[PDB]
RNA sequence: AGGAGUGGAGCCUGCGGCUUAAUUUGACUCAACACGGGAAACCUCACCCGGCCCGGACACGGACAGGAUUGACAGAUUGAUA
RNA sequence: CAGCCACCCGAGAUUGAGCAAUAACAGGUCUGUGAUGCCCUUAGAUGUCCGGGGCUGCACGCGCGCUACACUGACUGGCUCAGCGUGUGCCUACCCUACGCCGGCAGGCGCGGGUAACCCGUUGAACCCCAUUCGUGAUGGGGAUCGGGGAUUGCAAUUAUUC
């Protein structure tokens, strides 16, 4: 979990913007597909989500070899009240209508 | 009459870089006898070619009946 | 099969054990005809690292972390 | 970017894939039944058919807007050309997922399993179809283990 | 005694020689191995059997060598140590000698000990 | 130009026909030069498996079979009719693309 | 020195890299039309892929 | 009726006895023994050693805001470039 | 009668497979499962990390094929001809093969022919119609066992696995 704070930071800002996000199964892979350019190493990338569904605010969801995030209201608070997210931001699906 | 030195067996000899030709008795077999060479430098395929196996990665599991009786 | 039993030598290892000082005095000091903090330290002339890195000046050779240079005295 | 047909045809066959057990997965409690594909020039829809509509749906429409961001961010396709409907099926009865489904969530929520599988055949058989047959195996009765048929109707196991 | 010649070249005279020249004396597999150029997992053992040979004693051998991998011979830097090879729980004691050019030294390294010669077991008559 | 070919690659024969009747319709209707529709040799991809999960019992080998066809028609006409015709409720399932010379 | 520590063997042979994509195995791998995926998960899926035995 | 001709006679993944750290096993008639789609250095590797992150989130106690890993060449050395 | 056996005709007068029922086996698969229950788990681990480490180890027999026994053919070449199909990549680097030259061999460099029946290729593959030996053989076939020379993906090919 040893990563630095700006991973996680950008990992909890692209899941704010996306609302929604995955999680890919591999180690022989350099860093993380959308973050690729980005040094993100999948690793690191997996042990942030795992961390995040252990700690009881995301259900898990597996389907070939991929992981799919869930989006809850306490979780909602719980990232904004966290991250200090400004109270106007909301998942990207309901922007465009 | 100038035949390259590759389609002799003795190419690249032992001892002395030697490519001519000289087939006489008494000597060829030491020639064949180069196994000792190796086995003076008890490599893997010297302790092969102690114990009479095929060293170039033939299964001797159970196989080999024929020369022994 | 039975268990492994990774253990004929060195009854329990540890993790390192690094230790350091509360605020470090060792970095700056005194005694230099100077008001301002004073510099014992050598300074890096590597535009990548600057004047908060401190090669630590140990006995022998200089220890940075990207570069790593080495000086020697004799 | 294009690849050869054959490799685009299995490539389109694993999605297809993808995409039936990941929803089999998530909205098997919404009495969901099946998947379909529609292709239009430069255009990829994707059709749902199950039996509680509202309930798949949810609130808000919110899960169908989250879960096609979801595969659209799973299969790197360019965004904004997946849109999932909202349909029914024609009917639940001679729809095998659904019935199975249905045998499953009672199973699950604590009911005697020939209870429930008796059930399940008299809704079959009047619903109209031409016959069928439910097995059910396990441990119901002890810990050895007895497959357990039902069978009502016609049916043909053989031939094309 | 007839002192014993690399292909009518030794120690000195394949010094002498350059490498590339050295090659048509070599044999091959420890041809490719150059031909198509050297990389690292060579320079920190090289440097500690170094070291190993130099922090000797006087008319002493030098100080072990240790090593997992089964190297190979490109040039008689390393001959004159004397190197404990991993077999897998223990360390084979291997000195280099000037007999064993163009030659990989994996074949000087076990990795099983020697098959036994006993009695016919219960199930192997049919 | 009047180099226009259209690419209709699918699975199934029975759609892929009907698309091509209906499309080979469609463009006599309108006074153009079409050229019939080309059958491209169909290929079918060959795969014998084993079927039991774990190597057990007997070697029965199943011949996975998936067949494939396409169909190429040229046309010299206006590529805006080609466009108009092309959106004609096309049946699922089936690829179709549209190549210049 | 991390980049000495993992992986110090690039793989441009390797298999598990693009493995089975059902779950996570390689044992029974096929590598055709870039499926990836094992003989059991094929199986499971040749007629939802559009695989179909006739003969 | 016999026909390729079987085991026959060298060399096969393969099985069976096989010390050793483990030659690993799962699967004994047809219905195991070119089977595990098994021609293996590496993903087929399960098994024998030394390190790699603990993949430990609730209760409760520590320097309790400076707690502690990547810091090529020499030194502590079953890696000196982990 | 249901049918069977011959003939005219006809392309075909029995083409070959796929699927394949009751009911079961304490058959195999917990080493596909992110399908798994209950004991063993909870770091002196029961993993990707060096791949370092091995079924390429041997005193006999069972168990799936090829070379072979030749004047039924090895043998110089004169040759005229296939079918099924994978084939230059939204993390998929790995692709089949022609111009000029070199070298016995592994290959080389310029664009390279390949979104296909356009490229491989009128797939110039096996035997034979002939051309020296053998003219009735342990040899030239059986090269199955030991020498030495090269390249292309390989961080490493030692126990030369690869040509």
């Amino acid at each position: 979990m040893l990563m630095p704070k700006k991973n996680r930071i950008a990992i909890y800002e692209l899941l704010f913007k996306e609302g929604v996000m995955v999680a890919k199964k591999d180690v022989h892979m350099p860093k993380h597909p959308e973050l690729a350019d980005k040094n993100v190493p999948n690793l690191h990338v997996m042990k942030a989500m795992q961390s995040l569904k252990s700690r009881g605010y995301v259900k898990e969801q597996f389907a070939w070899r991929h992981f799919y995030w869930y989006l809850t209201n306490e979780g909602i608070q719980y990232l904004r009240d966290y991250l200090h997210l400004p109270p106007e931001i909301v998942p990207a699906t309901l922007r465009r209508s | 009459y100038k035949i390259p030195d590759w389609f002799l067996n003795r190419q690249k000899d032992v001892k002395d870089g030697k490519y001519s030709q000289v087939l006489a008795n008494g000597l060829d077999n030491k020639l064949r006898e180069d196994l000792e060479r190796l086995k003076k430098i008890r490599a893997h395929r010297g302790l092969r070619h102690f114990w009479g196996l095929r060293v170039r990665g033939q299964h001797t599991k159970t196989t080999g009946r024929r020369g022994r009786t | 099969k039975k268990r492994k039993k990774k253990s004929y030598t060195t009854p329990k290892k540890n993790k390192h054990k690094r230790k350091k000082v509360k605020l470090a005095v060792l970095k700056y000091y005194k005694v230099d005809e100077n008001g301002k903090i004073s510099r014992l330290r050598r300074e890096c002339p590597s535009d990548e690292c600057g004047a908060g890195v401190f090669m630590a000046s140990h006995f022998d050779r200089h220890y940075c972390g990207k570069c790593c240079l080495t000086y020697c005295f004799n | 970017v294009q690849i050869s047909k054959k490799r685009k045809f299995v490539a389109d066959g694993i999605f297809k894939a993808e995409l039936n057990e990941f929803l089999t997965r998530e909205l098997a409690e919404d009495g969901y039944s099946g998947v379909e594909v529609r292709v239009t020039p430069t255009r990829t829809e994707i059709i749902i058919l199950a039996t509680r509509t509202q309930n798949v749906l949810g609130e808000k429409g919110r899960r169908i807007r989250e879960l096609t961001a979801v595969v659209q961010k799973r299969f790197g396709f360019p965004e904004g050309s997946v849109e999932l409907y909202a349909e029914k099926v024609a009917t639940r009865g001679l729809c095998a997922i659904a019935q199975a489904e249905s045998l499953r969530y009672k199973l699950l929520g604590g009911l005697a399993v020939r209870r429930a599988c008796y059930g399940v055949l008299r809704f079959i058989m009047e619903s109209g179809a031409k016959g069928c047959e439910v097995v059910v195996s396990g441990k119901l009765r002890g810990q050895r283990a007895k497959s357990m048929k039902f069978v009502d109707g016609l049916m043909i196991h053989s031939g094309d | 005694f007839r002192k014993f010649t690399y292909r009518g070249v030794d120690l000195d005279q394949l010094l002498d020689m350059s490498y590339e020249q050295l090659m048509q004396l070599y044999s091959a597999r420890q041809r490719r191995r150059l031909n198509r150029g050297l990389r690292r997992k060579q320079h920190s053992l090289l440097k500690r059997l170094r070291k190993a040979k130099k922090e000797a004693p006087p008319m002493e051998k030098p100080e072990v060598v240790k090593t997992h991998l089964r190297d190979m011979i490109i040039l008689p830097e390393m001959v004159g140590s004397m190197v404990g090879v991993y077999n897998g729980k223990t360390f084979n004691q291997v000195e280099i000698k000037p007999e064993m050019i163009g030659h990989y030294l994996g074949e000087f390294s076990i990795t099983y000990k020697p098959v036994k010669h006993g009695r016919p077991g219960i199930g192997a008559t049919h | 130009i009047h180099r226009i070919r259209i690419t209709l690659t699918s699975r199934n024969v029975k759609s892929l026909e009907k698309v091509c009747a209906d499309l080979i319709r469609g463009a006599k209707e309108k006074n153009l030069k079409v050229k019939g529709p080309v059958r491209m040799p169909t290929k079918t991809l060959r795969i014998t498996t084993r079927k039991t999960p774990c190597g057990e019992g007997s070697k029965t080998w199943d011949r996975f079979q998936m067949r494939i066809h396409k169909r190429l028609i040229d046309l010299h006409s206006p590529s805006e009719i080609v466009k108009q015709i092309t959106s004609i409720s096309i049946e699922p399932g089936v690829e179709v693309e549209v190549t210049i010379a | 020195g991390h980049q000495q520590l993992y992986w110090s063997h690039p793989r441009k042979f390797g298999q598990g890299s693009r493995s089975c994509r059902v779950c996570s195995n390689r044992h029974g791998l096929i590598r055709k039309y870039g499926l990836n995926m094992c003989r059991q998960c094929f199986r499971q899926y040749a007629k939802d892929i559009g695989f179909i035995k006739l003969d």
